[PDB]
C-alpha cells in the first residue's frame, strides 16, 4: 500500500504489486500497479484476490 | 507476505534502523567520512547489502 | 628551546592530517549530496515520463476511436497510429536522455571534486 504514485521504488522484484489508494477515504485513486524486471517499468494491472 | 526498503543513497554521519515485527534488527552506523575508505559504506547497493 | 621547536612542528603535524581529515570529509559529505540530487532528478523523470505515458493513453485511443468509425481502415490508417506512438516513444526517449546528461554531469563534478580533495592533500602532506 503506497500512497502516492511517485513513492513506488524505481525497480522491485518482477512480481511485486502496490496499490495507490490515493486518499484513503475515497474511490477515485484506487487501482493496483506491478512491476516488471525486464521493461523496468510498473504495469497497472488487475488487483488481487 | 512480504515488503521491500528501497535505498535512495547514504548520508555520512547518519545511523539506519529497520524496524519489524517490533524488533530493530538492523543498525548501522555510517562512519563520519574522513577517510575514502568510507565510499562503499555510503554506497547504495553496499548499503542494501549490509 | 628544542621542545619548544618540536611541539611548534607537532601542532603542524596535527593542523595539516585534521586539515586533510576535513578536506576528505567535505568532498566526501557535498559527493553525497550530489548522488541524493541525481536521485531525485531520476525521480522527476519518472513522474514526467509518467505523464507522458498517461496523455499518451488519450492520445492513442482518439486515433483508435476516429480509425475504428471511419470504415476505411487498410495500410495508410495504420500508418496514422503507428506514426503518432512513435512521436510519444521519441518524446519519452528524450526524458530518458536528458536524465543522463545531467547524471554525467554531476558525475564529473564529483570527480573534480575528488581530484582537487586530492591535489589539496598533497599539498598539505608536502609541507
Amino acid at each position: 500500500y503506497a500512497q502516492s504514485f511517485s513513492k513506488l521504488p524505481p525497480n522491485a522484484p518482477n512480481g511485486y504489486m502496490v496499490k495507490i489508494v490515493g486518499d484513503a477515504s475515497k474511490s477515485a485513486d484506487q487501482y493496483y500497479v506491478r512491476y516488471d524486471a525486464e521493461r523496468k517499468v510498473w504495469t497497472e494491472t488487475l488487483g488481487w484476490n | 507476505q512480504d515488503g521491500l526498503i528501497n535505498v535512495r543513497g547514504g548520508q555520512y554521519g547518519r545511523e539506519l534502523i529497520v524496524h519489524i515485527n517490533g524488533k530493530d534488527v538492523a543498525k548501522y552506523k555510517i562512519p563520519d567520512g574522513s577517510q575514502p575508505e568510507h565510499v562503499n559504506n555510503t554506497d547504495a547497493q553496499w548499503l542494501a547489502e549490509e | 628551546g628544542q621542545n619548544a621547536q618540536a611541539k611548534m612542528i607537532a601542532a603542524q603535524t596535527a593542523a595539516g592530517r585534521r586539515q586533510a581529515m576535513e578536506i576528505m570529509r567535505q568532498t566526501n559529505i557535498q559527493n553525497a549530496d550530489l548522488s541524493l540530487q541525481a536521485r531525485s532528478k531520476l525521480e522527476e523523470a519518472s513522474a514526467e515520463l509518467t505523464s507522458q505515458n498517461m496523455q499518451k493513453v488519450q492520445a492513442i485511443g482518439s486515433i483508435r476511436a476516429a480509425i475504428g468509425e471511419s470504415m476505411l481502415e487498410g495500410s495508410s490508417m495504420d500508418r496514422i497510429k503507428r506514426v503518432t506512438e512513435g512521436q510519444f516513444i521519441r518524446e519519452a526517449n528524450m526524458v530518458t536522455e536528458n536524465y543522463r546528461r545531467d547524471y554525467q554531469a554531476i558525475f564529473a563534478q564529483q570527480l573534480g571534486g575528488t581530484q582537487s580533495a586530492a591535489s589539496q592533500i598533497d599539498e598539505i602532506y608536502k609541507s
